[PDB]
This record gives C-alpha cells, sequence and structure tokens, in this order.
RNA sequence: GGAGCUUGACUGCGAGACUUACAAGUCAAGCAGGGACGAAAGUCGGGAUUAGUGAUCCGGCACCCCCGAGUGGAAGGGGUG
RNA sequence: CGCGGCACAUCCACCUUGUGGUGGGUGUGGGUAGGGGAGCGUCCCUCAUUCAGCGAAGCCACCGGGUGACCGGUGGUGGAGGGUGGGGGAGUGAGAAUGCAGGCAUGAGUAGCGACAAGGCAAGUGAGAACCUUGCCCGCCGAAAGACCAAGGGUUCCUGG
RNA sequence: AUGCCGUGGUGUAAAGCGUGGCAGUGAGACGGCGGGGGAUAAGCUCCGUACGUCGAAAGGGAAACAGCCCAGAUCGCCGGC
RNA sequence: UAGACGGUGAGAGCCCGGUACGCGAAAACCCGGCACCUGCCUAGUAUCAAUUCCCGAGUAGCAGCGGGCCCGUGGAAUCCGCUGUGAAUCCGCCGGGACCACCCGGUAAGCCUAAAUACUCCUCGAUGACCGAUAGCGGAUUAGUACCGUGAGGGAAUGGUGAAAAGUACCCCGGGAGGGGAGUGAAAGAGUACCUGAAACCGUGUGCCUACAAUCCGUCAGAGCCUCCUUUUCCUCUCCGGAGGAGGGUGGUGAUGGCGUGCCUUUUGAAGAAUGAGCCUGCGAGUCAGGGACAUGUCGCAAGGUUAACCCGUGUGGGGUAGCCGCAGCGAAAGCGAGUCUGAAUAGGGCGACCCACACGCGCAUACGCGCGUGUGAAUAGUGGCGUGUUCUGGACCCGAA
RNA sequence: AAGUGUCUAAGGGCGCAUGGUGGAUGCCUUGGCAUCGAGAGCCGAUGAAGGACGUGGGAGGCUGCGAUAUGCCUCGG
C-alpha cells in the first residue's frame, strides 16, 4: 500500500541549498569571488574582448538547396529479416512495420547480402539495389 | 508554506546560553556575545587539555627534584640511574611517593646510586 | 521559452554524424600573392574543433 | 665569386611531427600529371635561414551548368582562382 | 611510541562474493575559495498507527542521551491540538547588508527648561499652592508689550463641571 | 656542477594519461640562492628554480612576532622516548 | 438520495443553523414557443448566332521619398501612406519574390457578417499540500483615514477577557486613580492598561568571592566556605532522627598560579588605530514557468519511444499519429551511395562502417590469421517522464546609485 | 618583646527564589490574495459615476436615505 510505496534508491537526490551556512555550501557559494561572476553572469559567448571564435573563424562555405527533396533510407538488410518471406514489399507495409519515417519518399540503399526473391514497389532504387535485387531474382520499380 | 523560525533558532539561543552561565557581563545575557566566548573558551579547552598534561609533568619534575636534593642527589642522575635498573615507574606515582613515604623515596635513590657506574666518562 | 541558436556558430560550424564538429580555415581571403601553396593548402579544407573549447562550442550551438 | 642553357618564383595531394590556450605560424620524405637543368645519378613546390605583414563580414574581375522561388531563361546567389 | 573510542581508501576470509553488508590487517584523516558524499530540525498535505481536558502545543527549570546538527524523561506554568514511521512539497534554519518594524538600555537622573521686563506680602478656596483667585506695595513697554479692521485659524469667547 | 628529453631494471597506494561534468585562481608577500633595474642602497620593484614557508597550518623555539629553526593537530589519557 | 462545512460551555451524522434531495414566482426582467402585425415574388431557368455596351477612376500602374512584412533600399516582389504624371473593361487588368515569353489561379479600387478567441469593475456557488495581525490588498480596528506635502502625490499604527459581564456587591487606607479584604467565577496565576506571557531591561531577598592590585574579562589546575547527599566515629535518646563532624561524591561560588592579542567582511597580510554592528524579539536574500539546452543517476520500452493543442467524463484517467528525436552519412549544391568529396585517377587524404577463447566449406602459412555465410550463442541504443548540477531568455541570489 | 593570625562590603560581580516592564512564540478569526464553473457586461440630458450639506427620541462617524429623508405606496415571501 502507500505506507509500503518506497522511492526507488538511488533517485530524489536531495536539493543542495546555497546560502545556509558554511557547513552546508557557503557564505559566497559557488561565486567564491569579487568580480563580474560574484553579482551577474557574462554571456557565454563573450571571450575577453578580443574577437571571439565566431567572428574569428570564417563563414561556412556553400549555401542551402530550398527546393531539396529529402529521400527516406531503407536498409536492404532490414528488408532481409524484416521480410523473409519476400511476396511483395509496400511502402504502407514498410512503415506499417515502423521502418521509416511515415508520409515520405524512400531509396534503397545495398548494404546487406540479399536472398530474399521478392519484388519492391517503392520509389527510387540504387543502382546496387538493382544488383541485389536483381541477383535475388526480383524487379526495380519508380 | 511560511514557517514561523522562530522555534528553531530558540533551540540554539537556549542551549548556548544555559552553557554560557557564569560568564561576567554581555556575555551571560546576550547569545552573539556569549556565542563568541564559546569559541574562544573552548579552543582554549582543546589546547589547554594538552598543556594540562605537560604541565603536570613540570609539576612532579619539581617535586622530585625537591626530594632529591634532601636526598643530595639530582634529577638527572636520579632517572638515568632508575632507567638502568630498568625501574619503568611514572613520575606521576614517584612524587606520589615522594609525600606518602619519603623513606621508600630514599631506597629508590640508594638504587640509583648503586646503580650508577662511576664518572661522567665514556 | 525555448532556446536560440548562435546565428554565427550556426553559420560557421557543421556538425556531422556523430560528436565532431569541424571549423572552416580561410586564412587566404585578402592577399594570395605572398602565400605558398603548401600555406594555401594547410588552410585548405576542413579541421576538427579543438578539444580546448568544445564544451563552449555545443552550448552555443545549442 | 664566375659562366652557358632555363622558368619548379608550378598543378591536385602530402602520412607523421615540432610548436602552441585558441586562432595562427613552421617543416615535411614520398606519390600522380607535366616540364626545366643534367650524358646520368639526381636537384627544383622561390631568395643561406629568421623581419618585409593583417583574422571576420561586405563588395569587385575572370572562370566552373552548382542552384535558378510554377516551367524554360535571366537578375542574384554559390564554388575555384 | 603506548593504551582505548569514531571514520575514509585498499586488502584477506564470509553472508544476496561489482546491487548491499559481517570479522580482521595496513595506510590515511590541518585546511579557506571550490567539488563530491551522507544527515538533523520547524511548518504543511496524504497513508498506516496512536498518546491526548486523568491536561497536547508553546514556554520555564532540572536530570540524562547522541561523533555533531540535536533528542528524550521528570517537575512547574498553561488549557487544545500534537507524536512515531514510510512518502511528497518548501515563503525552511540569521551574527553582521552605516538592514527594516517594535520595545528597552549606556550616555544620565547629566545638559536644558527658551530676549538682561521682577517680583513680594497678607487673607482665603483647597487634602495639598512661589506659579490660580481677591486686596496692598514694587517694576516694565507706552509711535508699543495699548486700542480697533483685512487675510488666516475655525469655537480656541462665556458659564458650570 | 645541477637541471631537461628518452631508454633498461629496482622501488612505490593513486601519483599519471585520455574523455566528460562543476567551480575557484586570473592583486601575491617574505626568506634562502642566481640576476637585472637602482646609489656597491632600501621592509623597493621586476625575473628563474620540481627551493621552502605563509597565503590555506594550529603547536614548540626566536623575550613579544603570518613568511626564520624543528614539526604537518581524527578524539581522549593526572603515561613514556 | 443527508458522514460537506460551521456553531453550540471541549473533538457532534443523530443538539442547532444547514447540507443531500425535492418544492417554490403575484409582479418585473431575460429566453424560447404560439397567433396577430410587418415585409419579398405574375420567373428568367435552359439551347444558340456574338453586331453593340458593361463588370466600382483621378483609381490601377509607373517614378521619387518613407513605413512595415525574417527582409536594415539592398537584386527588393506583395501590402500601406504622401507627392506629380496618368491607362483599359474579356484578344482586359493585377499576382504567382528584380524582370520577360508560356502555363495555372482569382476578377480589385463598395458594404455587412454571429460561433470558435481575449478580459473581469461587479454579482453568484465552490475550491485551496494560500496568509493568520512585522504575513495576507497598504487597509481584520473610524484606511486610502489620522498624518506629511503649496500641490500633484506620498502614506501608518491599533486584533483576541471569559461559555455567559456574571465588568469585583459591601467594608477598609487613600483627595482621587490605585490597592487590600470579601464575593461572582472551573480559574483573577483571565480584571477593561486583561488568553498563552519568552528575551532585552529594571529591581528586590539571599548562598559565595572581592578595597596592594592590572592583562578580550575565558579555559585548565585549584584550597576554603555554601547547598544536596552516601558510608562512618559519635549522640544509645533505637519501634524514631540522624544532630555536629572526618572521609567520599553532585550543583553554585572561587582564593591563588599557568596559558592566552573580540566576531564578520575585504585583504599578499589583521586583535585592531581598516570598515560594520548598542542590545533583544520578529521579518528577509541562489527560487520558479518552459512538450528549452548540455551532462549525469534511477525508473518505463527495446529499432523503437513519445504525444502537444484538443474531445469525453466527476477527482485527472481514457482517447487523439499532425509533429519531434533516433534510424546513413558525405558533399557549397546538383547527386550518389557504404561509399562520398576535392580530384584526370585517386596510389593518398577530410568524414563514417566492421569486436572474438572459435568450428564447418575454402586459398595461403612451420606456427600465428586475411576473407565470404551459419553460430562454437559472437558485439549493442536510442527516446520520454520525475530528480540532481550547470546554462539561455525571462526583474534573475538580494539590497544600493548619481 | 618578636612572630602567625580569621573577621569589614560603602558599593559592584556570579548563581538561585520571587516580582515588574514588554507582548515575541503557540492556537484562533469580525478579514484578504489567487483560481475553476455559471451569470451580467454597461450607466447616463428620464440628469450617471462620485460627493458636500442634512435626516434618528438621545452628542459624532460608518452603512442606508433626500424636506415624503435609518422612510412612503402596490403585488409576493
Amino acid at each position: 500500500k502507500l505506507h509500503d510505496l518506497r522511492p526507488a534508491r538511488g533517485s530524489k537526490i536531495a536539493r543542495t541549498r546555497v546560502g545556509r551556512g558554511d557547513g552546508s555550501k557557503g557564505k559566497t557559494a559557488g561565486r567564491g569571488t569579487k568580480g563580474t561572476r560574484a553579482r551577474k553572469q557574462v554571456p557565454v559567448t563573450f571571450e575577453g574582448g578580443q574577437m571571439p571564435i565566431h567572428m574569428r573563424l570564417p563563414k561556412l562555405k556553400g549555401f542551402r538547396n530550398r527546393f531539396r527533396t529529402e529521400y527516406e533510407i531503407v536498409n536492404v538488410g532490414d528488408i532481409n529479416r524484416l521480410f523473409p518471406q519476400g511476396g511483395a514489399v509496400g511502402v504502407d507495409d514498410l512503415v506499417a512495420k515502423g521502418a521509416v519515417r511515415k508520409n515520405a519518399l524512400v531509396k534503397v540503399l545495398g548494404d546487406g547480402k540479399l536472398t530474399a526473391k521478392v519484388d519492391v514497389s517503392a520509389h527510387k532504387f540504387s543502382g546496387s539495389a538493382r544488383a541485389k535485387i536483381t541477383a535475388a531474382g526480383g524487379s526495380a520499380t519508380e | 508554506a511560511r514557517v514561523k523560525r522562530a522555534v528553531n533558532a530558540h533551540k540554539k539561543r537556549r542551549s548556548i546560553l544555559k552553557a554560557s552561565r557564569g560568564y561576567r557581563g554581555q556575555r551571560s545575557r546576550l547569545y552573539r556575545k556569549a556565542k563568541e566566548q564559546q569559541l574562544h573558551s573552548l579552543n582554549y579547552a582543546y589546547r589547554d587539555r594538552r598543556a594540562r598534561k605537560g604541565e603536570f609533568r613540570k609539576l612532579w619534575i619539581a617535586r622530585i627534584n625537591a626530594a632529591a636534593r634532601l636526598n643530595d642527589i639530582t634529577y638527572n642522575r636520579l632517572i638515568q640511574g632508575l632507567k638502568a635498573a630498568g625501574v619503568e615507574v611514572d613520575r606521576k606515582n614517584l612524587a606520589d611517593i615522594a609525600i606518602s613515604d619519603p623513606a621508600a623515596f630514599t631506597a629508590l635513590v640508594d638504587v640509583a646510586r648503586a646503580a650508577l657506574p662511576e664518572d661522567v666518562n665514556a | 521559452p525555448k532556446a536560440k541558436t548562435h546565428s554565427g556558430a550556426s553559420k560557421r560550424f557543421r556538425r556531422t554524424g556523430t560528436g565532431k564538429i569541424v571549423r572552416q580555415k580561410a586564412n587566404r581571403r585578402h592577399l594570395l600573392e605572398h602565400k605558398p601553396s603548401t600555406r594555401t593548402r594547410r588552410l585548405d579544407g576542413r579541421t576538427v574543433v579543438a578539444a580546448n573549447d568544445t564544451k563552449r562550442v555545443t552550448s552555443l550551438l545549442n
């Protein structure tokens, strides 16, 4: 019951109250100084006055393409163990098994020996994926 | 949750004051002045018990020297002789003997004198 | 209410697929007549963050 | 010090070390291409060495289909110098 | 060094042999800033349990206990809400900020008592009179300390208590 | 001479390295030993030592005494060396 | 169908006001319903040739100066405003991020539009791990009052008798207040200045030391008295008591000796002649929100995990798959994939994958292991919540300027 | 003769007993803060909000009230 109900050993760490005497933590308590740190927190960015690393280092080159359609990546080894009987592989089926993000286009990698002779109804297969699928005896789609 | 922090503090106040009783003026009346004195008093007790032990050695030595001089012998040669005799007797009870039974002290002096070799050469 | 990422850090540092951060070196945008190809090759490329400020940088990015 | 022929006062890399708070600086055998001197072996990624220099952002010239706010182009931006 | 009591690492042999502990050995244990670990205590909600107008809390004194923060018992005051344990949550622990609110101290029964116009006596009211009332003297301003208006104040004018 | 790097043994309890978490310091002083600045100066100031102490260390001694000599307090003891 | 709270002489289901629950509105108001009253229509729907007109004007758009939208005049679109100029009505005009051809979409410069959303002076009913008189609104009490200020404005303190006033009849000192004796009363040790009644502070009675002696006003040794008390010589009075005393042991006091330079802060450094505090009581200074971030410990799950807003319901439980982190990363980007990039290629290099005490099939090897598969059962992990420490924006540990 | 030699407390100190001052702690509440749900969300030239003056058998203030003045008339409780 509740009177036998206990917290887990090692959890429920007591709050270290700070400004409660010298035996508990101290009068200055961490801020054992008289400078800025004693009275206020200096921004983590500020180095001292010299140019911080944020301006000292050069700007990361390049840009970012707005029209970049990122594809989700499906492990053919995961196909091998997930559907050892083959038969048919749908995207709805793969997400039903939780192997890939929902509502997204996919790609197939070839890292893993494929033995399951199964056609895959999906998108954008790699050349090595075609090598493994045709090795098993299946067919690529898009 | 206001807690009214009086009670917890009062435990300290009444404890320190009841221990501090007997001190003169603003020592046995004021908490914050008494507190100072307990710190000084107890640091003093801390070193004074040890100094006390040394002090008692000084007293015992003086008395042994007095009785020894009454038997025409110095403390130096007295202890040297007793060590040569193996008489592992402390200065507390030796000084006691000096009062309870001076004759026993004289006997120990004769033992030391006989045990001492001959002179100051080696 | 919600953390902010330092925009310069997001525009200068690039996190990799693991717990590593790299810094672009480019002390080569002003004068390039006196610098040898040795020096420009030392600057060319991308260099892991030295371990002497990662405890700061990771908080600057996050 | 002196003389003849030349342009390596190059390209894309450079393991591994020194040094150093960091940035930064400094050396690097050897390899691919292509070339100079050399009958050859071999030397050459500026000056006997160390001083002659200046982070970031932004802007400018040339070049590389890298993108191109529905498409095809362009403005602009991006990469190398 | 010796003799006893606490503690921290490591080690030896064990019990649930890295969770957690038992017996023993060696070494270690001055310490601010600072890190880490393990705890006491006031208040409050809940659960189990419970003393309690045959006298709780709070407070006071005494005797005891714990390595410490602190705890218990007895007795007195008081007269209604507190203990034990497992948990939860803090407006949670004051000796100091020329700190704040309140009360009282030292200074100290010291200074000071307010234009360099002056009071005195008698009788009397009254428990009580230098200071009030009524008489008799003295003194002072008298182009103001006199006598009337305005502003202002807002009953301070009279009677009785 | 010392000292520094590295190497093969002996010896040692934790001292080291790497990667993380959280802070302090970022005003030093004195003495001894080498110096420089100064006047052959200073309780002056500026340097080095894996030289020490105080700072952050009580105790005993230097009459008194943070920095000198000895010595690093767990507690108790009317016990010793 | 009442055990919610509160009151009543103390802790009440059954004493009381009430609650559960059921009744209950002349009149007024609000809402809803019904009738009257008010008000709209003698159709432009459909097929068609496309000669003609129209679809909001000093408007749009353009130029200049400005605003604002992530967008700081910049390559600067959309939107709004000002100033000049100044078009068209379907083969039209504007927008789709300078801009232009094509394509999709909608037809501006005219009006109105409830719900979902926000707020509480005020009025209901309820709640509270909110306060209990120095707290809570500043204001529990003649409170935005007394009071300060020219004024705008600023802006206090004072709670509690006892169940019931039963507020001490009467007497006696005293001018009275006040006090004592009586008395009510459970109690006056609850008397209007009052529940409990600490400390500072004041004072009295009494045990002990002190007027030839200096020292943070103590500590440790430490005699003699005082008080409590055991044994005991002893009083034999003994069915009592233990008187006074030796010795022993508590609680006070303390002669006299030794030792010893207040506390905090800040300081290289302090007993201070560096600062600060007159004392006592009370008040008060590192905390919280966030599906924040980083790290760590425990607890759920297990290549998954997890739900926010929101719906239902009665306590905060059941649902809700939009989304997030992980799962494959590299590259400026296109892109391709265990490779990828620079690069003619990479022989090399930046980044990430793959660890055996080992068998079976197999090349090499004296022995030792390189490699493709199954295990001789070989190597492994993230996510969320509650805690801890730090950190970011939030008044950010507190107080304090000119 | 020479020497030893307790005893003073004017007035202070310490500790006990007993009082006073003060009103802290404890317990309480005619009182407030912050919230969920449900209403209302306007008043006013018909003289609003809010106020001065005045009104009671009896001095003053607060609440209510307005020369009809701690109240009037009507329907209900």
